[PDB]
C-alpha cells in the first residue's frame, strides 16, 4: 500500500493505490483507501484493511456527531486528536497508519498519525509498504505554494512510483484534492496498467458438467 | 533523539534535534520535540514518539486545570512532578525520558530531570540516545554563569556534535529561550548549524 | 425563620421560599458550641478558642480544638466535634495529596477550596446530611505572607482579617474591629485574642472554660504549633486584669 | 496454520441478473476425512446466501450467530435484509472478535430484494469487505480457484453458462487441494428460481 | 527477569521426650557466599507451651512468624485460653496450604507438649503436609542430622541393645553432636547453636559456640 | 519495578558508642555509565533513625516521600509518640516484602541507623523482605569488600568512640572507591546521636595511586 | 414510617424488641445445667394429630458435645442453627479440636444485629431473627447452658426458660433448684414444670427430651425411654 | 457521595392510570405549539420560536434540530428535556449507520428513541420526559412523519400538531390538509395553522421550520422564512 | 416528632435526636467506673444479672496486652467495636511491631463512630466504652460516646446512676496521681458502691475488675480473683 500527502497552496491532496494484498496474493484491485471523515476532510488507511476501516468510520462518525453539537464545520486538529487517543489504548493492535489532510479556518492542514498514537504535522508524507519511493519523489520535487496542478502531477507521480517499485503495491492512483471551495474526490485519477484483452475463450457448452443432482424453487 | 537544557539566571533554553526514525529509516526529519506544558513551562520529548505525546498531552492538561484552581502561572517544580509522577507510575508500560524546564516567579529559571521517574534539579541536562556521545564534550565545556546566548551556543554545539556521531539524531536544532518577558523560539538550519573536525 | 413537617427533612428538597433548612440547621449547631476565634496580624495568624468544661474529671488539654492539619496549616473548630474531626481528616489528605502530586507545601486558599467542596457535597442529597460544624483554616510563609480563611455547612468559603464563629460571634466581631492588626505583631495579638475570649465568655450561664491557643507565623519559622504555657499565662493575667 | 485444520473452499460469480455460488461437502480432520455431506453454504433468505470456508465450528457458530441478527432484523425492521447490510452484519460480527476471531472467511452471494441487481462479495476472519463485479473465493485453496476464475469468467454470463463455468472452476481447483473434496455443492440464484446442484467430483 | 526466592540456610531441629521438647537451630543467616548476620537464631516463642523453628528464606520466616504471632491473639481472644501445640500445628497446616499456588519456601518445625504433658513434635514441608514424630531435622543440613538420629533415638540397625528411653541429658548430648557435626560439613551451618527446651516450667535457652568460617 | 533504570551502589553503617554513623556515595548509575555525580542516597527519618538505599533511585525517592509523610502525619498529632528506629525498620520489612509478593518490588537495599533510650540500632532491609540487626552494614559490594574490614576491626575492639568509626567508615569508602566499578569518589556520611541527625557534606576519600610504578 | 435500624427514644431498637415479642408466641423450652449434665426439654404443640410425631425438630444436635433448644419462629432459628454446624466444622479442619459451648453461642452472637437496608449487600439481612436459643454441651470447663435472644446478648445459665409461658417456668425452676442436683432430678423438674405451663397433656410423643453428660455424647431420647422418665410422673 | 432511588416514581392508580404520564402530558400541552405535514415529496415541521423579549438572540439557540443528513426534529414540551432525546436520537442514528452501513429508516429512529422514553416511566428515582417529539425523515424514497410522546408510544401521522392549541390546530388541519401536497404548498399550511394559535405579529425571528426532502434535512434560512410570510 | 427517624436529619434546635437516643443506651446500662494514677489503670464495672438462676453479664474485655475497655449499652454493638479495636491494635504490631499508642487508637474509634451518624439508612453505635491503657505517655482513661466524641480523662463512670460515682471521683480527683495500686482499686469500688441502692452492696460475683499499667499487662478479675480486693473494706456510710 502506497499513500501520500501533499500541501499546496489553495489547498492539500491525498493519494492512494488500489491494491489490497491478502497473504502474498492479490484479493482486491480496486478498493478505495481514501475515507470519508468530514465534507472537507479526509482520511489515507494503510496497515490492517479491517483496522484502517473501523478506525476512520469510527472516526467519521464520531466527527459528524461533533459538527451536529457544535453547528460548525469541523477541525482537522480535532480529528487527528480523537485518533491519537484512541490508537494509543490500544498499544499498536490497531495496525492503522493513517495520513490525514483538510481544511480549516485555520487553513490546510496535513498530519500523519501512527498505530501507536504518535502524530506528526508536515507539508507531505507518505505512508504504507511503498513509502520509501513515495517519499523520495515529494523529497526531489516539492516546493511549497505550488499549484494545485503541479500538486495534482507531483502525487500522481509520488504514488505511481509505488504502484510499479512495490509489490504489496499496485493498481490505479486515487487522488482528493481539498480546496477551501470543495473536496474533488477523483477515483481513478490516473491508471498506469490496463490489461482487459484476453486471448482464449473459456467458455463450456451447456452439459459439460456431469451433474448427479438437481433441485429448483420456484418463486 | 538528542535534547538539551540549560539554565541561566534571566530563565532557561531548551534544545532538541529535529529527528525521528524507524529503525534506520527516518519517518520526520522536521520533527519539534520541544513541547509547552504551560506558558512558561517547556518539555524536551524523548523514547518512544507515542508514549512522549502522551504524556506531554496529560501533563500540560493537569497543569493547565492546577493553574486554574490556583490562579497562578504553576510552579516549574509542580510541572516536573506531574511527569515524574506519570512516568513512575508507569515505568514499565511507558518508556520516555522528559526534560522539564522553564520560568517561575518564586524559584526562577529551573531544569529538572525525570528520567527512569525520580526527580533532580541540575545546572543542565541532556537525554536521548544522542546524550551518550557528548558527556565528555558538556563536562568541559561547562562554566556557571553563562548568558542568554552563551547557553544557546552551549546546547547548539552540543547537540550539534552529538547530531553527527548520532545515526538516531539528525535534521535541524529546536531552541527556546524561556525569560520572565517571553518564549522565544527559533530554529538552526543545516547551513547555520557550527562546524568541527568532520573526517 | 423555619418550616415545618415537609421542606426540611431531606437537603435534596427546596422550601418555597427558596432555603434548605437542612443546611440552615446544621448552621444552628455551630451557633450553639462554644466560641471559636482567629485574626490575621503583620507577621501570621492567632487562634484562640473558649474551651467549655463539662465535667473537672475531664483531662487539661482534652476535647482539643485547634488542629494541625498539615506543618504550616492549623485548624479551629466550632460545633459538634465529632464532624470536626471528620472534616480535620479530610483537610489532612487534601493537603497530604497536593504534595503528593506536586511536590510542595499546599497554598491555603487552595485547601480550603478544596475541603469546602467536600462540605457542599453533603448539602445535596437526601443519602447525607450536611456538616454540623463551621472551622477556619490559618497559614504563614514569606511568599504568600498570613492567609485566614473560614468554612461554614453550607460549603462557602472566604478570606478574612478577623473572624469568629459560636455563641457570642457578634461579640467577638465588633471586638476585633477595635484592633489594628494590618500592624500589628502576633505577640502582641495573643494578648488581645486571650482578652476578647474573656470578654466573650458567658461565666454565669456556662460553667467554667479552658482557653486554646495556636502559632503560625515568622516567630515559629511558618510551622503550626501550640502557644507555649508561658506566653499562654500571660496572656490569660493580660485577659483577667483588663476586664476592669 | 489454523484454516488448514478443517479445510475448504467457497466460491461466488456473478452474470447477467443472477449470482452462483459453490462450495466443498468435505468435513475432515487433517489426516482424515469424515462426512461427505457437510454444509458450508447457509441461506439467509430467499435470494441471499453465504458461504463459510474455514474451521467447521466457526463456520458453524457463525452462521447460527448471523442468523439470530439476521432473524431480529428482518422482525424489526419490515422488509427483508438488502445484499450491502448484510455484509456490513457480518463486518460488525467478526470484528467484534478482533483479538480473538472465528476462523472463516465468509463470502456472501444474492440478488437484492426489490431491485433485482447482483451482489457477491468476501471478508476477513476479523471481517473486512471486498466488493467485486466479476467473483470472490475463500478457502485453503484461494490461489487455486484465482487462477480458474481469472481465466474463465466473463462479463454477461446467462443462468445456463454461469452454472458451467462456476462448476468447473471449483471442479479443478479442488482437484488440486488435499483437504478440499468429497463433492461440489452449486446454487444458482435467478429472480424466477433457484437452482439446487451437486456435482460429480472426485472423491479422493 | 525477577526471582522471589533467596535461600538463606539454616537448619532446624526438634526432638520430643516424656516431659519434654527440644528445638535447636544454627545462629547462621547467610546469602550466596556472603554471611548476613552471626546472630539470627531460628527458634521462636509462641505460647510457655509451643516453640516454633522456621529455616529457608528469611523473608517468608518473618512473615510467617508474624502471621502465627497474630493468629494466637485471634484465637485467645474468641476461645479464652491459649492454642494448644496440635492446634497451632493444625492451624500452621492451613496457612502454609493457602499459599499452595505461591508457597512459603519454609521449613517448619513445631515443638511443645500435648494435653498430657508429653512431648510433641511436629514436621512440616514448604506446603503444609504434617505429622506427628519423635524426632526430625529441617534444612539446609537436615540430611547430616537424620541418620544419627535414627540409630541412637530410634535404635535401629542394632541388634541387642536393651532400649533405653530418651532422657533430656542425652538428647541434650545429642542436639549437640549432630550440629557439631553439621557444622564441619555444611557452609550454610555454624557460628553458634540455640538450643530451646520446652518443660512444665517453660522456655529456657541455651547457646553453645560453633564453627565461624 | 522489573527492570530497575538508575542505581546506587553499597551503602555502610557501624555503630559506635553513642550513635550509628552511615555512609553512601552520591552517585547514580545507569548501567556501567556514570550519570549523576552528586545525587543524595541519604535521608534523615526524623531525629532518632535515618535511612541510606542501595538500587533503583526512582524508587528510593518513593520510599523517601512516603516515610516523609509518616514523620509528617506523626508530627502533627503531636501526642508524644514517636516512630522508633525498629518501627521503621519493621514497617519497611513488611513495605518490601508486600511489593516482593505482588511481583511487583522496589528494587532497594536499606540500611536503617538509629538511637533511642541509650541505644544504638543498624538493620538491613532487602528487596525480597530479608531483614536482621547487625553491628556492622554493608550492602551489595561492600558485603564482599567492607565489610570484612569493619568485621575484624570490630572482632579486636567492639566499642568504637565517633572518631573511630569515622575512620573506619573512611577506609572503607577507600576501598569501595578502588575495587567498584559503579562507585565514586564523593559521599556522605550521616550521624544518629543524642542530638539527632547529622549530614555531612560532599567528602572526598584520599587515594594513592603509587602502585602503578610497581610493574617493572 | 421509619427504618430497621431506628433507635427507640427508650435508648432501644424498634425491630430487636419486637423480635422478643415473637418469642412470647414461641412454645416453651427449658434447660438445667446440672453438675453431672446438661438436660433439655422443649414442648412440640401438636396442631392436628395427622401431623408426624418426629417430624417437629425444636431441639436439635450441633455437635457431639452440644445440644441446642429453640423457640420462636422455627424458620428463623434453623438458618442459624447451620451457621452453628458450619462453625463447629470449620474450627475443626482448622483447629483439629471441639469448640467450647461458649465460642459457639458467641460465634451465633455475631449474626445478631448484622441487618440493614442501605449500604448493604444484595443479599444482606431485613430484619433480625425471631428466635431464642438454648445452647447446652459440655466442654473442658464442665457441663454448660447458654441463653441467646435476638439483641445478641448471651450470657451462661445455671437453669433458664423461654417461650410464651417464660415468667411461670422461670419461677417454678427458681424454687426448685439446688446447684448440687443430680440428673435424675434434672429431667423430673423439667417435665414437672412442663406440664403445669401447657395447655396439653404431657404424652410420649408430645415432646422432646435431650441429655448431654460428662461420659457419653448428646442423646436423643427415644419413645420407650422417655416412658422411663415419665413413669416418675 | 450518592446512590440512586431504585424505586418508580411513576406507578399505577386505582382508576388503572399511570398518572405521572398524564402529568408529563399536561407539560407538553401547555409548551409552544408545533406543527408538521407530510406532504407526498417531502416533510416539514414548524413551531412558535417567540422568546417574549427584544433582548434574546433568536440566533443562538435552535428548535427544529437535525439529527442526521436525512432526519430532523421538532418539539412541544420542555427545552432542557427535549436536548437530551436530541443527543440521545443523534447517537443512536450513528450506532445504526455503524453497524449496516445505511441511512437509518425513520421508523427505527423512532421505534429506539420511544424505548428510551419508556424507561423513564419505569426506571428507578426518575420522572417522565415532559416533551413529546416530532420525528420527520426519507428514506427508500418516501416522506415519513412520526410523533413520540411521554408515554413511550409512538404513532404516524400525514399531519399533525401539538402544545398549545392542538385540539384546534388538528381540527383546522383535517380540513385544510389535503393529499398529494407539494412541499412549499406544505410550508404555506404550515405556517397558517401556526398563526392559529400565534398571539402577536410573525417575522423571521418569531418562528423556525424545517424541510425534508430526497436532498435530505435542513432547517430554513430567516431569507426564506421571510418569503413564505407574504 | 418526624425529625427523630434519621440520622440524617437535623433538627430545628441544631440537634440530631437519634445520636441522643443512642445515648441513652448507654444509661440504661449498668454502671462502670474508670481511674488512674501516675503508673496504673483501673477499671472496675458492676456485673448484672436478669434472673438470680442466669449468671452475670461480661463487662470487661480485652483488647490487647496494653488495652483494656468497660462496656456500657448494646451488647452487639459493643463486641462490634472490640473487635475493631483488637484489629487495629493488630494491624499495628504486625507493621511497627509496637504497641497502638492509646490516644491513636481512640481517635479511629472518632473517625469509625462517626461515619454512620452521617450516612442514610445507617445509625449510631448504641455503646459508651471505659478504655484503660498504658503506653509511653503512661496510664491513659479514656470516654466513647455513640456520638463520635471522645474524651481523655483523669477518672470517668458511666451507666445507671454514674452521677453518684462522678460526684465520689470529683472529690478524690486529687488523690489519685499519688496511690498505691491497692488504694486506686479501692476508690474505684468505692464509687461503684455509690450507685447500687441503700439495701444492697459489692458482691464477689457482681464485680469486675480491670488493671492495666507500668508493673503489668491487662488482667480481668471476676469471681474468687475479685475477692482479694474487696477485702479491707470501710464499711457503707451514710
Ligand atoms: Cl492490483
Ligand atoms: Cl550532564
Ligand atoms: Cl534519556
Ligand atoms: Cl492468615
Ligand atoms: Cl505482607
Ligand atoms: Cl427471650
Ligand atoms: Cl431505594
Ligand atoms: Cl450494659
Ligand atoms: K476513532
Ligand atoms: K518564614
Ligand atoms: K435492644
Ligand atoms: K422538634
Amino acid at each position: 500500500t502506497t499513500i501520500a500527502g501533499l500541501v499546496f497552496r489553495d489547498g492539500v491532496i491525498l493519494g492512494a493505490d488500489t491494491r489490497a494484498t491478502n497473504d502474498s496474493v492479490v484479493a482486491d484491485k480496486s478498493c478505495e483507501k481514501i475515507h470519508f471523515i468530514a465534507p472537507k476532510i479526509y482520511c489515507c488507511g494503510a496497515g490492517v484493511a479491517a483496522d484502517t476501516e473501523m478506525t476512520t468510520r469510527m472516526a467519521a462518525s464520531k466527527m459528524e456527531l461533533h459538527a451536529l453539537s457544535t453547528g460548525r464545520e469541523p477541525r482537522v486538529a480535532t480529528v487527528t486528536r480523537i485518533l491519537r487517543q484512541t490508537l494509543f489504548r490500544y498499544q499498536g493492535h490497531v495496525g492503522a497508519s493513517l495520513v490525514v489532510g483538510g481544511v480549516d479556518l485555520n487553513g490546510p492542514q496535513l498530519y500523519e498519525v501512527h498505530p501507536h498514537g504518535s502524530y506528526s504535522r508536515l507539508p507531505f508524507t507518505a505512508l504504507g509498504s511503498g513509502q520509501g519511493a513515495a517519499v523520495a519523489l515529494l523529497e526531489d520535487r516539492f516546493q511549497p505554494n505550488m499549484t494545485l496542478e503541479a500538486a495534482q502531477e507531483l502525487l500522481v507521480e509520488a504514488i505511481t512510483a509505488g504502484i510499479l517499485s512495490d509489490l504489496g503495491s499496485g493498481g490505479n492512483v486515487d487522488a482528493c484534492v481539498i480546496t477551501a471551495g470543495g473536496a474533488k474526490l477523483q477515483r481513478a485519477l490516473s491508471t498506469p496498467t490496463e490489461p482487459v484483452q484476453r486471448a482464449g475463450r473459456y467458455r463450456f457448452a451447456p452439459g459439460t458438467t456431469p451433474v448427479l443432482t438437481r433441485e429448483v424453487r420456484p418463486l | 533523539t538528542t535534547i538539551m537544557a540549560v539554565e541561566f539566571d534571566g530563565g532557561v533554553v531548551v534544545g532538541s534535534d529535529s529527528r525521528v526514525s524507524a529503525g534506520t529509516a527516518v519517518v520526520n526529519r522536521v520533527f519539534d520535540k520541544l513541547s509547552p506544558l504551560h506558558q512558561r513551562i517547556f518539555c524536551a520529548l524523548s523514547g518512544s514518539a507515542a508514549d512522549a505525546q502522551a504524556i506531554a498531552d496529560m501533563a500540560a492538561y493537569q497543569l493547565e486545570l492546577h493553574g486554574l484552581e490556583l490562579e497562578e502561572p504553576p510552579l516549574v517544580l509542580a510541572a516536573a512532578n506531574v511527569v515524574k509522577n506519570i512516568s513512575y507510575k508507569y515505568r514499565e508500560d511507558l518508556l520516555a525520558h522528559l526534560i522539564v524546564a522553564g520560568w517561575d516567579q518564586r524559584e526562577g529559571g529551573q531544569v529538572y530531570g525525570t528520567m527512569g521517574g525520580m526527580l533532580i534539579r541540575q545546572p543542565f541536562t541532556i537525554g536521548g540516545s544522542g546524550s551518550s556521545y557528548i558527556y565528555g564534550y558538556v563536562d568541559a565545556a561547562y562554566k556557571p554563569g553563562m548568558t542568554p546566548e552563551e547557553c544557546r551556543r552551549f546546547t547548539t554545539n552540543a547537540i550539534t556534535l552529538a547530531m553527527n556521531r548520532d545515526g538516531s539524531s539528525g535534521g535541524v536544532i529546536y531552541l527556546v529561550t524561556i525569560t520572565a518577558a517571553g518564549v522565544d523560539h527559533r530554529v538552526i538550519l543545516g547551513d547555520e548549524l557550527p562546524k568541527f573536525y568532520d573526517e | 425563620s423555619s418550616i415545618g413537617t415537609g421542606y426540611d427533612l431531606s437537603a435534596s428538597t427546596f422550601s418555597p421560599d427558596g432555603r434548605v433548612f437542612q443546611v440552615e440547621y446544621a448552621m444552628k449547631a455551630v451557633e450553639n458550641s462554644s466560641t471559636a476565634i482567629g485574626i490575621r496580624c503583620k507577621d501570621g495568624v492567632v487562634f484562640g478558642v473558649e474551651k467549655l468544661v463539662l465535667s473537672k474529671l475531664y483531662e487539661e488539654g482534652s476535647n482539643k480544638r485547634l488542629f494541625n492539619v498539615d506543618r504550616h496549616v492549623g485548624m479551629a473548630v466550632a460545633g459538634l466535634l465529632a464532624d470536626a474531626r471528620s472534616l480535620a481528616d479530610i483537610a489532612r489528605e487534601e493537603a497530604s495529596n497536593f504534595r503528593s502530586n506536586f511536590g510542595y507545601n499546599i497554598p491555603l486558599k487552595h485547601l480550603a477550596d478544596r475541603v469546602a467542596m467536600y462540605v457542599h457535597a453533603y448539602t445535596l442529597y437526601s443519602a447525607v446530611r450536611p456538616f454540623g460544624c463551621s472551622f477556619m483554616l490559618g497559614s504563614y510563609s514569606a511568599n504568600d505572607g498570613a492567609q485566614l480563611y473560614m468554612i461554614d455547612p453550607s460549603g462557602v468559603s472566604y478570606g478574612y482579617w478577623g473572624c469568629a464563629i459560636g455563641k457570642a460571634r457578634q461579640a467577638a466581631k465588633t471586638e476585633i474591629e477595635k484592633l489594628q492588626m494590618k500592624e500589628m505583631t502576633c505577640r502582641d495579638v495573643v494578648k488581645e485574642v486571650a482578652k476578647i475570649i474573656y470578654i466573650v465568655h458567658d461565666e454565669v450561664k456556662d460553667k467554667a472554660f479552658e482557653l486554646e491557643l495556636s502559632w503560625v507565623g515568622e516567630l515559629t519559622k511558618g510551622r503550626h504549633e501550640i502557644v507555649p504555657k508561658d506566653i499562654r499565662e500571660e496572656a490569660e493575667k493580660y485577659a483577667k486584669e483588663s476586664l476592669k | 496454520s489454523i484454516m488448514s485444520y478443517n479445510g475448504g473452499a467457497v466460491m461466488a460469480m456473478k452474470g447477467k441478473n443472477c449470482v452462483a455460488i459453490a462450495a466443498d461437502r468435505r468435513f475432515g480432520i487433517q489426516a482424515q476425512m469424515v462426512t461427505t455431506d457437510f454444509q458450508k453454504i447457509f441461506p439467509m433468505g430467499d435470494r441471499l446466501y453465504i458461504g463459510l470456508a474455514g474451521l467447521a465450528t466457526d463456520v458453524q457458530t457463525v452462521a447460527q450467530r448471523l442468523k439470530f441478527r439476521l432473524n431480529l432484523y428482518e422482525l424489526k425492521e419490515g422488509r427483508q435484509i438488502k445484499p450491502y447490510t448484510l455484509m456490513s452484519m457480518v463486518a460488525n460480527l467478526l470484528y467484534e472478535k478482533r483479538f480473538g476471531p472465528y476462523y472463516t472467511e465468509p463470502v456472501i452471494a444474492g440478488l437484492d430484494p426489490k431491485t433485482f441487481k447482483p451482489f457477491i462479495c468476501s471478508l476477513d476472519l476479523i471481517g473486512c469487505p471486498m466488493v467485486t463485479d466479476d467473483f470472490v473465493v475463500s478457502g485453503t485453496c484461494s490461489e487455486q480457484m484465482y487462477g480458474m476464475c481469472e481465466s474463465l469468467w466473463e462479463p454477461n454470463m446467462d443462468p445456463e453458462h454461469l452454472f458451467e463455468t462456476i462448476s468447473q472452476a471449483m471442479l479443478n481447483a479442488v482437484d488440486r487441494d488435499a483437504v478440499s473434496g468429497m463433492g461440489v455443492i452449486v446454487h444458482v440464484i435467478e429472480k424466477d428460481k433457484i437452482t439446487t446442484r451437486t456435482l460429480k467430483a472426485r472423491m479422493d | 527477569r525477577f526471582s522471589p526466592y533467596a535461600f538463606n540456610g539454616g537448619t532446624v531441629l526438634a526432638i520430643a521426650g516424656e516431659d519434654f521438647s527440644i528445638v535447636a537451630s544454627d545462629t547462621r543467616l547467610s546469602e550466596g557466599f556472603s554471611i548476613h548476620t552471626r546472630d539470627s537464631p531460628k527458634c521462636y516463642k509462641l505460647t510457655d507451651k509451643t516453640v516454633i523453628g522456621c529455616s529457608g528464606f528469611h523473608g517468608d520466616c518473618l512473615t510467617l512468624t508474624k502471621i502465627i504471632e497474630a493468629r494466637l491473639k485471634m484465637y485467645k481472644h474468641s476461645n479464652n485460653k491459649a492454642m494448644t501445640t496440635g492446634a497451632i500445628a493444625a492451624m500452621l497446616s492451613t496457612i502454609l496450604y493457602s499459599r499452595r499456588f505461591f508457597p512459603y519456601y519454609v521449613y517448619n518445625i513445631i515443638g511443645g507438649l500435648d494435653e498430657e504433658g508429653k512431648g510433641a513434635v511436629y514436621s512440616f514441608d514448604p506446603v503444609g503436609s504434617y505429622q506427628r514424630d519423635s524426632f526430625k531435622a529441617g534444612g539446609s543440613a537436615s540430611a547430616m542430622l537424620q541418620p544419627l538420629l535414627d540409630n541412637q533415638v530410634g535404635f535401629k540397625n542394632m541388634q541387642n541393645v536393651e532400649h533405653v528411653p530418651l532422657t533430656l541429658d542425652r538428647a541434650m548430648r545429642l542436639v549437640k553432636d549432630v550440629f557439631i557435626s553439621a557444622a564441619e560439613r555444611d557452609v550454610y551451618t555454624g557460628d553458634a547453636l540455640r538450643i530451646c527446651i520446652v518443660t512444665k516450667e517453660g522456655i529456657r535457652e541455651e547457646t553453645v559456640p560453633l564453627r565461624k568460617d | 519495578t522489573q527492570n530497575p533504570m538508575v542505581t546506587g551502589t553499597s551503602v555502610l553503617g557501624v555503630k559506635f558508642d553513642g550513635g550509628v554513623v552511615i555512609a553512601a556515595d552520591m552517585l547514580g548509575s545507569y548501567g556501567s555509565l556514570a550519570r549523576f555525580r552528586n545525587i543524595s542516597r541519604i535521608m534523615r527519618v526524623n531525629d532518632s533513625t535515618m535511612l541510606g538505599a542501595s538500587g533503583d533511585y526512582a524508587d528510593f525517592q518513593y520510599l523517601k516521600q512516603v516515610l516523609g509523610q509518616m514523620v509528617i502525619d506523626e508530627e502533627l498529632l503531636g501526642d508524644g509518640h514517636s516512630y522508633s528506629p525498629r518501627a521503621i525498620h519493621s514497617w519497611l520489612t513488611r513495605a518490601m516484602y508486600s511489593r516482593r509478593s505482588k511481583m511487583n518490588p522496589l528494587w532497594n537495599t536499606m540500611v536503617i541507623g538509629g538511637y533511642a533510650d541509650g541505644e544504638s540500632f543498624l538493620g538491613y532491609v532487602d528487596m525480597l523482605g530479608v531483614a536482621y540487626e547487625a553491628p556492622s552494614l554493608a550492602t551489595g559490594y561492600g558485603a564482599y569488600l567492607a565489610q570484612p574490614l569493619l568485621r575484624e576491626v570490630l572482632e579486636k575492639q567492639p566499642v568504637l568512640s565517633q572518631t573511630e568509626a569515622r575512620e573506619l567508615v573512611e577506609r572503607c569508602m577507600r576501598v569501595l572507591y578502588y575495587r567498584d566499578a559503579r562507585s565514586y569518589n564523593r559521599f556522605q556520611i550521616a550521624t544518629v546521636t543524642e542530638k539527632g541527625v547529622e549530614i555531612e557534606g560532599p567528602l572526598s576519600a584520599q587515594t594513592n595511586w603509587d602502585i602503578a610504578h610497581m610493574i617493572s | 414510617d421509619r427504618g430497621v435500624n431506628t433507635f427507640s427514644p427508650e435508648g432501644r431498637l424498634f425491630q430487636v424488641e419486637y423480635a422478643i415479642e415473637a418469642i412470647k408466641l414461641g412454645s416453651t423450652a427449658i434447660g438445667i445445667q446440672t453438675s453431672e449434665g446438661v438436660c433439655l426439654a422443649v414442648e412440640k404443640r401438636i396442631t392436628s394429630p395427622l401431623m408426624e410425631p418426629s417430624s417437629i425438630e425444636k431441639i436439635v444436635e450441633i455437635d457431639a458435645h452440644i445440644g441446642c433448644a429453640m423457640s420462636g419462629l422455627i424458620a428463623d432459628a434453623k438458618t442459624l442453627i447451620d451457621k452453628a454446624r458450619v462453625e463447629t466444622q470449620n474450627h475443626w479442619f482448622t483447629y483439629n479440636e471441639t469448640m467450647t459451648v461458649e465460642s459457639v453461642t458467641q460465634a451465633v452472637s455475631n449474626l445478631a444485629l448484622q441487618f440493614g437496608e442501605e449500604d448493604a449487600d444484595p443479599g444482606a439481612m431485613s430484619r433480625p431473627f425471631g428466635v431464642a436459643l438454648l445452647f447446652g454441651g459440655v466442654d473442658e470447663k464442665g457441663p454448660q447452658l447458654f441463653h441467646m435472644d435476638p439483641s445478641g446478648t448471651f450470657v451462661q445459665c445455671d437453669a433458664r426458660a423461654i417461650g410464651s409461658a417464660s415468667e411461670g417456668a422461670q419461677s417454678s425452676l427458681q424454687e426448685v433448684y439446688h446447684k448440687s442436683m443430680t440428673l435424675k432430678e434434672a429431667i423430673k423438674s423439667s417435665l414437672i414444670i412442663l406440664k403445669q405451663v401447657m395447655e396439653e397433656k404431657l404424652n410420649a410423643t408430645n415432646i422432646e427430651l435431650a441429655t448431654v453428660q460428662p461420659g457419653q455424647n448428646f442423646h436423643m431420647f427415644t419413645k420407650e425411654e422417655l416412658e422411663e422418665v415419665i413413669k416418675d410422673i | 457521595a450518592k446512590r440512586g432511588y431504585s424505586f418508580s416514581l411513576t406507578t399505577f392508580s386505582p382508576s388503572g392510570k399511570l398518572v405521572q404520564i398524564e402529568y408529563a402530558l399536561a407539560a407538553v400541552a401547555g409548551g409552544a405549539p408545533s406543527v408538521g405535514i407530510k406532504a407526498a415529496n417531502g416533510v416539514v415541521l414548524a413551531t412558535e420560536k417567540k422568546q417574549k423579549s427584544i433582548l434574546y438572540d433568536e440566533r443562538s439557540v435552535h428548535k427544529v434540530e437535525p439529527i442526521t443528513k436525512h432526519i430532523g426534529l421538532v418539539y412541544s414540551g420542555m427545552g432542557p428535556d427535549y436536548r437530551v432525546l436530541v443527543h440521545r436520537a443523534r447517537k443512536l442514528a450513528q450506532q445504526y449507520y455503524l453497524v449496516y452501513q445505511e441511512p437509518i429508516p425513520t421508523a427505527q429512529l423512532v421505534q429506539r428513541v420511544a424505548s428510551v422514553m419508556q424507561e423513564y416511566t419505569q426506571s428507578g428515582g426518575v420522572r417522565p420526559f415532559g416533551v413529546s417529539l416530532l420525528i420527520c425523515g426519507w428514506n427508500e424514497g418516501r416522506p415519513y412523519l412520526f410523533q413520540s410522546d411521554p408515554s413511550g408510544a409512538y404513532f404516524a401521522w400525514k399531519a399533525t400538531a401539538m402544545g398549545k392549541n392542538y385540539v384546534n390546530g388538528k381540527t383546522f388541519l383535517e380540513k385544510r390538509y389535503n393529499e398529494d401536497l407539494e412541499l412549499e404548498d406544505a410550508i404555506h399550511t404550515a405556517i397558517l395553522t401556526l398563526k392559529e394559535s400565534f398571539e402577536g405579529q410573525m417575522t423571521e425571528d418569531n418562528i423556525e421550520v424545517g424541510i425534508c426532502n430526497e436532498a435530505g434535512f435542513r432547517r430554513l434560512t430567516p431569507t426564506e422564512v421571510r418569503d413564505y410570510l407574504a | 416528632n418526624q425529625y427523630d427517624n434519621d440520622v440524617t436529619v437535623w433538627s430545628p434546635q441544631g440537634r440530631i435526636h437519634q445520636i441522643e437516643y443512642a445515648m441513652e443506651a448507654v444509661k440504661q446500662g449498668s454502671a462502670t467506673v474508670g481511674l488512674k494514677s501516675k503508673t496504673h489503670a483501673v477499671l472496675v464495672a458492676l456485673k448484672r444479672a436478669q434472673s438470680e438462676l442466669a449468671a452475670h453479664q461480661k463487662k470487661i474485655l480485652h483488647v490487647d496486652n496494653h488495652i483494656g475497655i468497660s462496656i456500657a449499652g448494646l451488647t452487639a454493638d459493643a463486641r462490634l467495636l472490640c473487635n475493631f479495636m483488637r484489629q487495629e491494635c493488630l494491624d499495628s504490631r504486625f507493621v511497627f511491631d509496637r504497641p497502638l499508642p492509646v490516644s491513636r487508637l481512640v481517635s479511629l474509634i472518632g473517625s469509625k463512630t462517626q461515619i454512620p451518624t452521617q450516612r442514610y439508612g445507617r445509625r449510631p453505635y448504641g455503646v459508651g466504652l471505659l478504655i484503660a491503657g498504658y503506653d509511653d505517655m503512661g496510664p491513659h482513661i479514656f470516654q466513647t460516646c455513640p456520638s463520635a466524641n471522645y474524651f481523655d480523662c483523669r477518672a470517668m463512670s458511666i451507666g445507671a446512676r454514674s452521677q453518684s460515682a462522678r460526684t465520689y471521683l470529683e472529690r478524690h480527683m486529687s488523690e489519685f496521681m499519688e496511690c498505691n495500686l491497692d488504694e486506686l482499686v479501692k476508690h474505684g469500688l468505692r464509687a461503684l458502691r455509690e450507685t447500687l441502692p441503700a439495701e444492697q452492696d459489692l458482691t464477689t460475683k457482681n464485680v469486675s475488675i480491670g488493671i492495666v499499667g507500668k508493673d503489668l499487662e491487662f488482667t480481668i478479675y471476676d469471681d474468687d480473683d475479685v475477692s482479694p480486693f474487696l477485702d479491707g473494706l470501710e464499711e457503707r456510710p451514710q
